[PDB]
């Protein structure tokens, strides 16, 4: 909002993806499955992809509510969009784009067999559970037993309307091979992974591996790389990077690190702090209060002073002195 | 197309005119093209044909009526017979011959008559009080069909067509008295795919590889037992029963009582679903141990998706990550979205435990209330639910209180 | 003994089998008020007011065992409501603890059993067996409840 550079902005925007992936990984299952809390996991989970990038943008909606050369919507183009919206949990918008163009017009009236199917369909999306891993076990149940249904049924519609309504189901149904198909980068295959097929963690490294089979690393933006690596167990070696982007972010980041346990000092010893000899996040909280005191903004001072004090590292006669020397420069 | 039509076809004001004149109850299923409904007061199946008139429609007569009230109706494996399930009783219908160009049974006749047998008839006019508190057919495609009863003396029996009489095998699970253990008793079970598993899993040796279906049972108090199931190779007395499998991670309130519902999804490892009457739906992994254990990966509040009644699991037919679920208020749908990043070698120790925890709080179910039938007085539950498989989209049909029948979408 | 007939290890009665002979009259007939038969670390019974156990084989009629108690084994030879011991009566069962679905252990800790409201439970399970709750004891896992008859 008050800015001259928004490139600062979208800095922050790759901090901000990055640490919602690393809080939907370590922090809240505490090391256990989505079962221990489903609701709050995949609350971050759908939060963290819906973040990370903007598509699809509402100027893609109606990019292709718009463009003819077909009858109505039933290109490859509506159902990717449909299939997208779904892998990403966006259910509500999903569920939109269908009551938009064939949801009573072509089907309930065309083949009013398939249209139950295209319509209770949409029913059990309206229901999908987000807070018992029980309702999940059997809304899973309800969904492949209409995909087998449907699956060996009436066929009185187009011959690629019949299998776009399959996939959507399949998908829906949690099929490897279709969640790989119809997802545009790695992490809207993963997601899609852990919300229809089998949401447990223990597979998450057999998921991201396919995710990548299927679309690579973009290069493009920064953030997800680290997510890579926070999903695939590698949290370290970000510090120095995060460090690059924003010194505070890092220090903090560094900080929150050491308190879940996930780094600490393996140093085992010179009568001072802003060392290798405490910890990496005391040292980068040091650092950051240090750098606070020639931005000679006397608001911050005081926290420099209490970042310091607060160190959980340090005799109180060291920080004493870096005290006694950091103070006569308050302004 | 059916979905437009079938809610005017006149069954269902035969069915609605019979009303004028505990189980979950479902008075439907689907064959082919076609589809079967329950009338209670005439003791048959009306049967209207979807594929290939709002007058038409064929009876399929008893030719010996079940006495007791039919509550639920369960086509089998191979398709040629359908249990009628009551509370006071279990009666096989098998289904006549299908000819004519329009595959009608007995080339189009509009009364057919059916073949009955009842089953473990002895037990519920011995023992007066005796009731039927879940029954299944035996999954199998291949071997006569079996059912499966579970009855309220916590023994489940199972029995094959040709002596309906007396049990293949019996599982002893182990009201006169005063009792604080009310709920150490089975409510519910399922069976979840077919697995091959070591013949020496039955006693029987030669390092060879045998089919058997895992058989999942449910207490009332919440808690889980297993056992395989090979009709040819389990013994007449099953004794290896498996649990109660260790429920994790550890929950403040134990994870509840009063479990009424118990649904395995078709997948590998197998994931259960535990619903309750207070509308709480538990997603469980099965972990491999020689005891496997539940992680819950995620529970759902239904109470909070719109409670105390009973609650109705459904699989889908077409992916094995969704299911659905019947109650007072309607039917919710529920995709496990995360079924497929769990793969097949997963197991029971810490390290898993702690990835499962990890990837349950980045990744959450979708649950949606897809039909409402609460009232304006008193709510009444259905009496049909049936998702028609076809591969360009599952219709749902759903017949409410009053034999209205819903269709989505 | 006067009638009464009671061997079962464990059991006993308040007053003793001792004396209720002796409360036993000139015509052989033993009327006790506030009666209470009990197995010891199981349960007992407590019939309030008269009660009329003159010939009673209490061995064949009372049954208490972990988290059960039985009275009268089946109810052809059982008495109408308000007489022999098929009456009102005050029962407590020992011992009573749910078990934690994760470690399989018994929960014990009262402030582990007010977190999962194990009173309530008790409360639901009165009722739906025709009983009414009145209190739990944690410490020793003691229901108490009133019962109309059996």
């Amino acid at each position: 909002d008050q800015d001259g550079r928004v490139n600062r902005f979208y800095e922050l925007e790759e901090s901000l993806t990055v640490l919602n992936c690393l809080r939907t990984m370590y922090f809240i299952l505490d090391g256990q499955d989505v079962e221990e809390n489903r609701s709050e996991f995949i609350e971050s989970l759908l939060n963290w992809i819906n973040r990370s990038d903007g598509e699809p943008d509402e100027e893609y909606i109606e990019q292709v509510f718009s463009v003819a050369g077909k009858k109505v919507f039933e290109t490859q183009y509506f159902w990717k969009l449909l299939n997208q919206l779904v892998l990403r949990g966006l259910l509500s918008q999903a569920i939109g784009c269908i009551e938009r163009s064939d949801l009573l017009p072509y089907l309930s009236d065309t083949c009013a067999v398939s249209f139950d199917a295209v319509s209770d369909s949409i029913e059990l999306l309206k229901q999908y559970p987000k807070d018992s891993s029980s309702t999940f076990r059997e809304w899973k149940n309800l969904v492949l037993k209409l995909s087998q249904a449907f699956g060996s049924s009436a066929t009185d519609i187009s011959g690629e309307l019949r299998d776009y309504i399959e996939d959507f189901l399949l998908v829906i149904g949690g099929n490897q091979r279709k969640i790989l198909q119809y997802s545009r980068t790695w992490y809207e295959s993963f997601c899609g992974f852990l919300l229809y097929y089998i949401p447990s963690l223990e597979l998450s490294a057999e998921y991201l591996q396919m995710s990548l089979e299927a679309n690579v690393v973009d290069i493009t933006n920064d953030w997800e790389q680290p997510c890579v690596d926070i999903i695939s167990g590698k949290i370290h070696s970000i510090l120095p990077v995060m460090e690059s982007l924003d010194s505070c972010t890092a220090a903090f980041t560094a900080m929150i690190c050491e308190a879940k346990g996930l780094i600490e000092n393996i140093f085992e010893g010179l009568e001072d702090l802003f060392s290798y000899r405490n910890g990496m996040a005391s040292y980068m909280l040091n650092s950051f209060a240090f750098e606070l005191c020639s931005l000679g903004d006397k608001e911050l001072w005081p926290v420099a002073i209490g970042l310091i004090a607060l160190s959980a590292t340090g005799t109180r006669s060291a920080k004493k002195m870096v005290i006694a020397e950091l103070l006569p420069h308050y302004p | 197309l059916w979905q437009t039509w079938l809610p005017n076809h006149v069954v269902f004001l035969r069915l609605r005119e019979g009303l004028k004149n505990l189980l979950t109850r479902n008075v439907v299923f689907g064959l082919g093209g076609e589809l079967f409904l329950w009338d209670g007061e005439d003791s048959s199946f009306l049967v209207v044909r979807l594929r290939g008139a709002l007058s038409q429609y064929q009876r399929l007569l008893c030719i010996n009526p079940p006495l007791f009230e039919i509550y639920q109706v369960l086509l089998s494996p191979t398709q040629h017979h359908v249990a009628l399930i009551g509370i006071k009783g279990l009666m096989v219908l098998e289904l006549p011959k299908r000819w004519g160009k329009n595959s009608e049974f007995e080339g189009g006749k509009s009364t057919v008559n059916c073949s009955t047998t009842p089953v473990a008839e002895r037990f519920f006019t011995s023992s007066t009080s005796l009731t039927l508190k879940h029954a299944a057919w035996y999954p199998s495609e291949i071997l006569d069909p079996h059912v499966v009863l579970l009855t309220s003396d916590n023994v489940i029996r199972i029995y094959s067509l040709r002596e309906p009489q007396t049990p293949t095998n019996v599982i002893i699970l182990s009201g006169r008295a005063y009792t604080a253990s009310l709920g150490e008793t089975a409510v519910a079970f399922d069976f979840g795919p077919l697995a091959a598993v070591p013949k020496t899993l039955f006693g029987q040796n030669g390092k060879d590889e045998v089919v058997a279906y895992p058989l999942y049972i449910l207490y009332e108090n919440g808690e889980t037992f297993l056992t395989y199931i090979s009709l040819l190779h389990s013994p007449g007395n099953i004794g290896k029963l498996l649990g109660p499998l260790p429920m994790h991670p550890a929950a403040e309130d134990n994870y509840g009582y009063d479990a009424c519902a118990v649904l395995c999804l078709p997948c590998v490892p197998n994931i259960l679903v535990i619903a309750t009457e207070s509308g709480m739906l538990y997603h469980c992994v099965v972990l491999e141990g020689l005891i496997p254990s539940l992680y819950v990966f995620e529970c759902v509040e239904l109470e909070l998706a719109l409670f105390s009644c009973p609650v109705k699991l459904h699989r889908d037919p077409k992916c094995p990550s969704r299911y659905h679920c019947t109650h007072e208020a309607g039917v919710h749908s529920v995709g496990l979205t995360w079924i497929h990043k769990l793969h097949k070698f997963l197991g029971s120790d810490e390290e898993d435990k702690d990835s499962l925890q990890e990837l349950s709080t980045e990744q959450k179910c979708f649950v949606e209330h897809i039909l409402c039938t609460k009232p304006l007085r008193q709510p009444a539950p259905i009496r049909g639910f049936w998702i028609v498989p076809d591969i360009l989209g599952p219709t749902m049909i759903c017949i409410t209180s009053t034999y209205e029948c819903l269709i989505w979408p | 003994m006067a009638g009464i007939i009671l061997t079962k290890v464990g059991y006993y009665t308040i007053p003793s089998m001792d004396d209720l002979a002796k409360i036993t009259n000139e015509k052989g007939e033993c009327i006790v008020s506030d009666f209470t038969i009990g197995r010891k670390g199981y349960g007992s019974i407590y019939f309030e007011g008269d009660v009329n156990l003159t010939n009673l084989n209490l061995d064949d009629i009372v049954h208490i065992r972990r988290k059960e108690v039985v009275v009268y084994l089946d109810d052809n030879q059982k008495p109408p409501v308000g007489e022999g011991l098929n009456r009102k009566a005050e029962v407590t069962l020992d011992g009573v603890w749910p078990t934690d679905k994760t470690s399989r252990c018994l929960i014990k800790s009262p402030d582990r059993l007010a977190d999962i409201n194990y009173e309530g439970r008790l409360e639901a399970v009165s009722r739906k067996q025709g009983a009414q709750f009145k209190e739990y004891r944690p410490e020793t896992g003691s229901w108490v409840f009133k019962v109309s008859h059996f």
